[PDB]
């Protein structure tokens, strides 16, 4: 209706969801995902990570397994749950429940 | 949760080598596509689940309407494009659901 | 010529004509793919690969193993090769390499234009634009970003300006989706390297016109196969339809009312090698689809090249030969990275 799902992903991926039907320009004509390549910083990424988290139109995310262990401790520092964030694997590190953030919140567990 | 989340997995990886062969007829669309970005034809639809006492937001998958794109310029191989247009959809339903 | 060739012929064809044929020795064959498709891992693919021409190209270079770099290196070299060998050219083999250096031109210019539109700096295209079309010329970067002033430049830089006075038009532009761009810019193209072609007649017409003739009856066929799921109007498909194949004269017609894929089938089935691609096209879990099909006749006619030694066709088709070899290392990278190996030698090899 009104939210649209947002994909913080390396090129790959990144053409992977876009070819799915993620993908828009809002008014401000941005993208509303970004793009990861080898020579990225992990300050400015977490800056643009602060911009979805606080624009109010994305309510979940879509983030590859390195990616988002290339930022944890910015990544785990939101618990709210409209923004729901997700992750996912890559092609070269399949998935591993071990790192999750909210596998983490399930203490325990195991 | 972990079984659907290792069904994420290993779709995610048949997209992957999916997108691996879609490297070999077409060339380095990967520009052109990400270029191509104007609509989107996938969209959350915010619903609700009475679970228990307490309410929870839950999410649908929605085919907004406007198709995916056409390009059938990359030294012509569409077929490959439409597989993984198939592949990376059914991943985005099972991922909505994860959600 | 004139029922008497190669009277002069190898005067200004020597060195090239050794240098091509002796690459052509050392390309690699099925006895190497037997032992590069037993790799399971890159450093192994990197070993095997180390007595081909692609010599340590993988040593002191990216040493965790990687796909892209691998794809970029071979790119890099094999377009650096040919721009030594073209500049060891001569006028005619340097209008050929000019056409076969427009044959990128075109989607270059194509990822080039419309950034206009997107109000984006060149430069910034310039990083991913393909080497063969560099477009060496002044102002072609940041012109305000206004279309017009690309249009104008781009008129005044890209050599291409031969095809673009009578190919495209800025107003027409807009209204088209770039879709529509691409291909007639290339149909344009064809056309005009198929008539050059034929100009110089001789074993260079009669080998290398067939092959654009094929190229010019699949994309026929391929346009209306992949424009049924689309909205697309017959119009363009006939200004897409190249002039300069077997169906020109007529036959256009047909593919415009063979709406469903059976009737294209029937359509092509008048043209028995044609018939003989379409009914090798299973489109099943376990073997080659149509597009494969049309690759291997493509593979087929580029070896009929290879067997003549006095045409221009050692200089083209021996291009995309080398283009596949790059095409097939980066497929059994692939299929290391992906572990697929029930599709590794799911491709086209070369002899």
């Amino acid at each position: 209706r009104g939210k649209l799902i947002a994909v913080i992903g390396d090129e790959d991926t990144v053409t992977g969801f876009l070819l799915g039907g993620i993908g828009e320009l809002n008014k401000n004509r941005h993208p509303n995902f970004l793009v990861v390549e080898k020579d990225t910083t992990i300050n400015e990424i977490e800056d643009t990570f602060r911009q979805f988290l606080n624009r109010d139109d994305i309510g979940i995310i879509l983030i590859n397994q390195y990616i988002a262990e290339m930022v944890r401790h910015a990544l785990d520092a939101h618990q709210r749950s409209i923004p729901a964030v997700l992750e996912i694997p890559s092609k070269e590190h399949p998935y591993d429940a071990a790192k999750d953030s909210i596998l983490r919140r399930a203490k325990g567990m195991f | 949760i972990i079984e659907t989340k290792m069904l994420m997995g290993e779709v995610m990886r048949e997209a992957a080598f999916s997108l691996a062969e879609a490297k070999f007829t077409a060339g380095d669309f990967s520009t052109t596509v990400i270029q191509n970005v104007n609509k989107a034809q996938v969209k959350i639809r915010a619903k609700k689940d009475n679970v228990a006492g307490v309410t929870l937001p839950v999410f649908e998958h929605y085919h907004e309407g406007t198709d995916s794109y056409e390009l059938t310029g990359l030294a012509r191989g569409g077929e490959q494009l439409a597989k993984l247009k198939r592949n990376y959809a059914k991943a985005v339903e099972l991922l909505v659901e994860l959600a | 010529m004139s029922f008497f060739p190669e009277l002069y012929f190898n005067v200004d064809n020597g060195y090239l004509e050794g240098l091509v044929r002796g690459l052509k020795a050392g390309v690699l064959s099925q006895a190497d793919y037997l032992n590069l498709v037993q790799c399971e891992t890159l450093e192994d693919l990197k070993l095997h690969l180390q007595s081909t021409d692609y010599g340590n190209f993988l040593a002191n270079e990216a040493s965790p193993l990687t796909v892209s770099v691998i794809d970029d290196k071979l790119k890099e070299k094999m377009v650096v090769e040919f721009r030594h060998m073209r500049n060891h050219a001569y006028e005619p083999l340097a209008s050929f390499l000019d056409f076969i250096t427009y044959s990128y031109m075109i989607d270059n210019v194509i990822l080039l234009i419309t950034g206009t539109l997107h109000q984006r700096s060149i430069a910034e295209l310039v990083p991913k634009c393909h080497p063969l079309g560099s477009f060496e010329q002044m102002e072609a970067v940041n012109i305000a970003q206004t279309p017009a002033e690309l249009y104008n430049a781009i008129l005044v830089d890209t050599p291409l300006a031969a095809f673009f006075q009578d190919c495209i038009s800025e107003q027409d532009l807009d209204e088209m989706n770039i879709e529509i761009i691409r291909n007639t810019l290339y149909k344009a193209y064809l056309e005009s390297f198929y008539k050059f072609c034929t100009l110089l007649g001789g074993t260079t017409a009669d080998a290398m016109c067939p092959i654009l003739e094929f190229e010019a009856d699949r994309r026929a066929f391929i346009i209306t196969i992949n424009s049924f799921g689309t909205e697309l109007s017959k119009e363009d498909r006939a200004k897409l339809f190249p002039h300069c194949g077997r169906l020109y004269p007529e036959g256009l017609a047909q593919l415009a009312r063979a709406d469903d894929y059976e009737q294209v089938k029937n359509v092509a089935d008048y043209y028995p090698e044609y018939k003989l691609l379409f009914e090798g096209a299973g489109s099943n879990p376990g073997d080659k689809t149509l597009e494969d099909r049309f690759f291997e006749h493509e593979v087929k006619l580029n070896k009929l090249a290879f067997l003549n030694q006095f045409h221009f066709g050692v200089f083209y088709a021996f291009v995309k030969l080398k283009e596949q070899e790059c095409r097939n290392i980066v497929w059994i990278a692939e299929c290391i990275a992906q572990r697929h190996r029930a599709k590794i030698d799911n491709y086209i090899p070369i002899f």
